[PDB]
């Protein structure tokens, strides 16, 4: 946990952005009033972030994690018979 | 191919509304790009977290993905999902 | 999508940090150099998020769903035969 | 009590974990303030994505949550799960 205070993190702000970029590791902005605390995340582990998000929200990975430990077998995506549905 | 390119039997019926969705040309470039480096930074390319799961999703287009998983030591795709509705 | 480039986020970044909280709504620093683009957001919305993910991941939320769906009926809490569980 | 609470049935094996993990009391505590205020920022009280589904999780420890959904109008609690596991 990378841990700095408001006041600290305006000074270096430049330099913290380079860092969770790089470190893809949030840095939590926690000042006086736990009101407006935060979170620094770099754009990419976002967009990941919001990916993952989605696809939980729709029930995708649900589906997911059920058909990955099921006994259905595999076949060749090539293999598909598209006309047979 | 550098990738052998699978599909789990049970995600099949996702295949059913791609074709009837005419999505059958976007996931099949989908595939095209599994076939080669199921890495590459294109089609929205997405780490999913837990990143320690290593679970991937691509864009069939804003809606639908395909979920997908990589065994790098066998070269091969699993793809789990290609319809992002829970049915 | 509330965008703000690396230097005007630096200036005003008391009030952004305010703002992630009050308005529940990520801020994207966005600038020249796309590789240190990132994400402001609020405390709360970022413990939801993460206590979303362990939840997801540990199959919990998959086995709620399904239970949402059961008919299985309900118990009052306080009618559970604690000593016959 | 404002609130009514209730369990799934389905939800009842959860509880059998929780009483041999020694967890009745931490459960029971969370049950109290279920009873009272089901959205009292205590008990590391979350409100889980997607909001607007209005899914809520309690910490009964660092590992297992009870998880809920709220019934405003009628003033229930549903207890979904008490144990943070995927059976």
């Amino acid at each position: 946990m990378i841990i700095t205070s408001p006041t600290e993190a305006r000074k270096d702000f430049y330099q913290l952005l380079k860092n969770v970029n790089n470190n893809h590791e949030p840095i939590y902005i926690s000042g006086n009033n736990a009101e407006n605390n935060a979170v620094i995340i770099g754009l990419e582990d976002w967009k990941s972030i919001q990916e993952t998000i989605y696809l939980e929200s729709t029930g995708t990975m649900d589906k997911v994690r059920e058909r990955e430990k099921d006994n259905s077998g595999t076949t060749n995506i090539d293999d598909i018979d598209w006309d047979n549905l | 191919s550098n990738y052998t390119v699978k599909i789990k039997n049970s995600a099949k019926s996702d295949l059913k509304k791609i074709k009837h969705s005419y999505l059958k040309k976007s996931f099949l470039e989908i595939v095209e790009t599994l076939k080669n480096d199921p890495y590459k930074i294109t089609q929205s390319f997405e780490k999913l977290e837990p990143k320690y799961l290593e679970r991937y999703s691509r864009r069939i287009n804003h809606q639908h993905r395909v979920v997908y998983t990589v065994d790098d030591r066998n070269k091969e795709v699993l793809i789990l999902s290609a319809w992002s509705h829970y049915d």
